[PDB]
């Protein structure tokens, strides 16, 4: 139904202008509105168009920032996202109003980041098995993916081979203003010494790749 | 303007689920939930704390008056463990809860605990360090405290858990020391200890550079 | 309520008309040397004529009020540097109270010319960082007009802020600082803007501040 | 006309303020008292030393005769750490009261301290400002010493203390030392001496 | 009827927010514009908007930059200009629409200055009367005033005494950016070696005052 | 969008004042007229061009149709020698003329001229501006030329003209160049010529 | 009526999805294509879709490389680029066909960037002036797309940029020089605003004669 | 397949111009021309050859047949001052010509050239980059050689050529000398030396 764009990141007292198009419900039979969630947060309501022309509502914490209109034509929502700041960073999604009550339908969600950080790619440490991270016959072994400040990393083992007892943890931003990430997968012990196991790291934003060895 | 409540709501796979949302002030209105799973929009549960959203199983049901309202489920699948969220409509705004995380029961499991030295790059680098791995552990009480030299450490660790993992059963847990690359080389020895329900003690693991 | 100007830096002898428009309804002005205390200086009653004046500006200072304009009026004349102080504008509640008070205007008598703010900041370096926390910042100095408005990266960084008044040098000019504490995690990593805003020199300096320590 | 007193009161959050206003004239009327925040205009507490302003809350109450006269503030909160005036009426002028000021009282700590070298366009222009920054302390008691090769400074520095905060309720300080860049080149080891409740032995913080 | 503000000296890229307040009118009744006046230009209509609110129009000139909005609780309009460019520098003035094709009401105006040149007060440079610049009975003396960010710049011969023959020139701008002005008299030639004149320079915005003394410095 | 012709109109007091608006666009609609003096904003004289507007004396009128208009005033008095401009509408879009200034008319005359070479202080400065002075001329159609050893100058010079003095109702102007220290001192001889209605021959004024 | 995105950089051997939504004319009552031009290239056609279903059409140096489909309910034009070489650098077009001969309407143009090189911002170094002209050169930011101007465009005239060239690093070099009064300097500075938009970077340089 | 001809074109604005479509290839079919300005994505100009496309003035007029055709522009305007391209479908695939672009003509005129040493910043990063500016030079033409202790260097520099600009049709070009910071320290004069048909001997400008 739903699908979004527009985001990215910004310089604080930047602008960044987001949208979402929808295929499916008539757009311009439905009231659309806009919903934020910082990370590690709950939801937020930002602001909403009422069903019909203007009628235009914001929430306390976003304005003299946060402009919006809807185009019935490109049967697509519009936020104006302007003098930004870092409270403002969050997953936006687009949503379809049941009435004046309820959000019947959401997008995907689109990320918007305000940070005087600039765009930095990976590097990546691994955390080896070695002698002293194996106990028996289970093994711990991983990476640690560390001083990106772009959240959407992705990471798999062994070229996306290996998912069994893999696990990797939420990105969490750092005091430096940039993000990390662990990522770890037990293994039997018996494999170590004749498996290598491949940490693959993707970081989109950056245009960064990096494959490591850990054993 | 509402509050949810229980913080943490943990079921069994088949028990009944009660989610709460209560008066901070009058807002008298029918208020609608939401779920939400991590990398994902939230979607609708009911059309009101009367009502259920098409698509939603009918196990879901919303209830309540005035400004005081439940959500209970008869009873919930592994796929219904999400975090659910309020919605009331106050003068023109739209308001969300904090909302009340619902996790999967199942027994208590000690954490396998791993300790993973700093690598040689972060050394070269200037930086360093250590990462306390605690895997397939149930419930997310864990209590991880690092120590260097056995001085009890605060405030230069990070702390990331994952979600009950269908596989592991369970949750992992990374618990990061940060260090310059001076304060791992002044000290010796690195441990930490970890608190947990299924363990008898606390267990230390440790490692000398 | 009480909206007032018409301050300003003149050379002692000379004069300045000063002026507040007001909503509602006896008015006065009240004034406060830096450091001071209130002073009243002259009212004026509801109606028409009927003002009081203190006896430390009879003779220099006349009060009236335009009943059309709904604008108080004070005029000063031959000022003293003794006569600097924040003019406050108030509204009078019977014959006890002052109910209302505009913001404040400063009016500033001195033989010095109007100077702009050179600003030279405080690098963090390296070895004044202790621990996670970092004190960086800028000296503003060398501006006659003591008011100096300073923030930081445009207004997006507010805590951990601090900002020391300003002080009078030997050479008649003053002197301010601004300096802030940060992670020092993020050094290296961000940078931070000081603003320097002089309206009365029309000065506008915008500082980068970096850990300017070891080549 | 009237004089109050103490000039600094020195109170917890929770705590039971009064102020007083001295006797110094045979004015008898009832006065009225008036609170200033830093940077702002002062606002009116109560229509006379027997009511209360419209809109304050129940807390503050004036109260006495003649002559002489108390403010109370049954409790304090944060929004009462101000200046407080007293104002009367004689014969047709409007009279305003030194005033005094109530700090909040808080545990003791010493500040952290930082220093400043001089910048190399500061250099450039010709002056040298060191400076030394305290922050984050309690009480302003701070004693602030510049050094220059182990030689006293005195009668070179500048000293700027900001107000209490609105969150921790501690001070800040800025000590600027001022050299000349000749005398910045003259010598080479700058420090700065701190001796603060808080700190135990002075605290001394250098650069080159 | 309009009393406006809110103008002085903004950076290049900067803004300011003008506004006016009107009186003797219901402002909801009536529509309005703003209108600005470089120096030695005519007028340009720079924005409105119709009485009640919405359906503002702007100037191509100022798009993108400038926002035009009132508020009917404040009997105020008011004018966001930003982006500020050089060529936005003039005298705004408010104005109340007749119907929708003439203005009947004028505010006073204000100023707005756009510059990157900071505030400096004026230098003065005596033009002698000499005995070159001088012409049977007449000689002209006088004082070039220069260098002066601001231009507001006021000039009085003899501290007011000399109120005739005095030809003071508007203020041009250099390319510097920095303004200058002429200020000359013309006396009897039989008043040099005499009569000493002084040239009184006074620039408020600067705290600046300058008494030369003109003299025939042939 | 519509031009005004005269681009200058002179007349003496009491004397018939006719002003012209016309076609660049065709855009047919009434326009308003209105007039400046030097310091004040524009002051509305017809409600349009088919009625007066109120207040102003019953010598003004407008008139015209379509895409063409004049202004007309019977019979001029000393206040209504000001700027006056002409107002139109496009659709949504307000516009102004250019506008044509009433000049006094008064007896043609030459400029008394001088030539002010630099100051000291002004070349110990590192400038050397030099002034040409015309003074009392009629009417303002002066044209002022710098030369440097008699070369023509041109793009380092400016021109300041006063408003007619409405008691002589001569002009003023003063014609500025501005060289360089360094300039100044390359060069050795500094003229300027003046060329007007009221003289024979362009005058000119020089020195070193 | 050609709304199109979806660029960015992209590794050797990765991939990208393109997209372009219709505004005006009915998506589904013609044929699509899209057409890229390398920098310091003329206009090479990649693909396109017929009106009705399938029909699809590839230029041969992108066979096996590219798929272009449409979504007739979403108004949207589509092409996935896989496999992508250096040689795919180019800002793609969307264009509307008129009937088999020409295409008459082009939508806005969209940057894609295949290279081994990550993301990276500028650094600026301003070129002091000592009419006299100043400005700032700004370098070493691989990404192609860098805006520079003066005064936040305020200072609009007089201005000169010069399109980024290469140096042997395989990052781009960039210069901006604006021509003012040479009586201006020691008066007035100039700020140089210069934004790197993919690798987030802003810098503000103060230009001083020197 | 077809290739275009002249490779360049220059035209004053009213004048008259063509850009020929020859034959490479045996094709037989009627084609369309497009425009594209720098910055911007193409536009039809003409349904194929017979045709113009909506919007576009009868100035512009496409004819020819079979394998090779001709674009005729009555008159150009500086709008039209763009490269052409022509289209054809062959077989089935969409095929694009190289395209040419039209000149905006204007007389000959040298540069006016700077050169801008390397800041503190440039040198302490371990780059010297220095840079040679020629400004508004036509035709596009110049020649930028440095020099370093008069020794010759080329292989060592980029230039940048900005399109003629709309106003005055002509060009700027920054020609920019990388050197190590090591580099810069061991040589002392840096010079640039610019040929120019404007000009009647290089013009060379410096700094050490």
């Amino acid at each position: 139904q739903l699908l979004e764009s527009g985001g990215g990141l910004v310089q604080p007292g930047g602008s960044l202008r987001l949208s979402c198009a929808a295929s499916g419900f008539t757009f311009t039979s439905y009231a659309m509105s806009w919903v934020r969630q910082a990370p590690g947060k709950g939801l937020e309501w930002v602001s909403g168009i009422s069903y019909g022309s203007g009628d235009t509502y914001y929430a306390d914490s976003v304005k003299g920032r946060f402009t919006i209109s809807r185009d019935n034509s490109k049967n697509t929502l519009y936020l104006q996202m302007n003098s930004l700041r870092a409270e403002d960073t969050a997953v936006y999604y687009c949503a379809r109003s049941r009435g004046s009550q309820t959000f019947d339908y959401w997008g995907q969600g689109t990320l918007v980041t305000v940070s005087s950080a600039s765009t930095k790619g990976p590097s990546v440490f691994p955390l080896a098995p070695s002698s002293k991270s194996t106990s028996g016959g289970t093994a711990a072994l991983g990476c640690l993916v560390k001083d990106y400040f772009p959240e959407p990393v992705t990471v798999s083992w062994n070229s996306g081979a290996l998912t069994s007892g893999v696990h990797t943890f939420p990105a969490v931003l750092q005091s430096s203003g940039l993000y990390s990430l662990s990522s770890v997968v037990t293994v039997p012990s018996s494999s170590l010494g004749t498996q290598t196991y491949i940490c693959n790291v993707n970081h989109k934003p950056s245009n960064t790749k990096v494959d490591k060895k850990v054993e | 303007v509402l509050t949810q409540s229980p913080a943490t709501l943990s079921l069994s796979p088949g028990e009944r689920a009660t989610l709460s949302c209560r008066a901070s002030q009058s807002v008298s209105r029918s208020l609608a939930w939401y779920q939400q799973k991590p990398g994902q929009a939230p979607r609708l549960l009911i059309y009101g704390s009367s009502n259920r959203a098409t698509g939603i199983p009918a196990r879901f049901s919303g209830s309540g008056s005035g400004t005081d309202f439940t959500l209970t489920i008869s009873s919930l699948e592994p796929e219904d463990f999400a975090v659910y969220y309020c919605q009331q409509r106050i003068h023109t705004s739209w308001t969300f809860g904090q909302g009340t995380k619902v996790e999967i029961k199942r027994t208590v499991a000690a954490p396998s605990v791993f300790i993973f030295p700093p690598s040689d790059e972060q050394l070269k680098s200037g930086t360093a360090s250590v990462v306390c791995l605690l895997n397939n552990f149930y419930p997310r009480e864990a209590k991880v405290q690092w120590k260097v030299d056995n001085a009890l450490q605060s405030g230069n660790s990070q702390e990331s858990v994952t979600e009950q993992d269908s596989k592991d059963s369970t949750y992992s847990l990374s618990s990061t020391l940060t260090l310059s690359k001076a304060d791992y080389e002044k000290h010796k020895v690195y441990a930490c200890e970890v608190t947990h329900q299924g363990l008898s003690s606390p267990v230390t693991k440790s490692f000398n550079r």
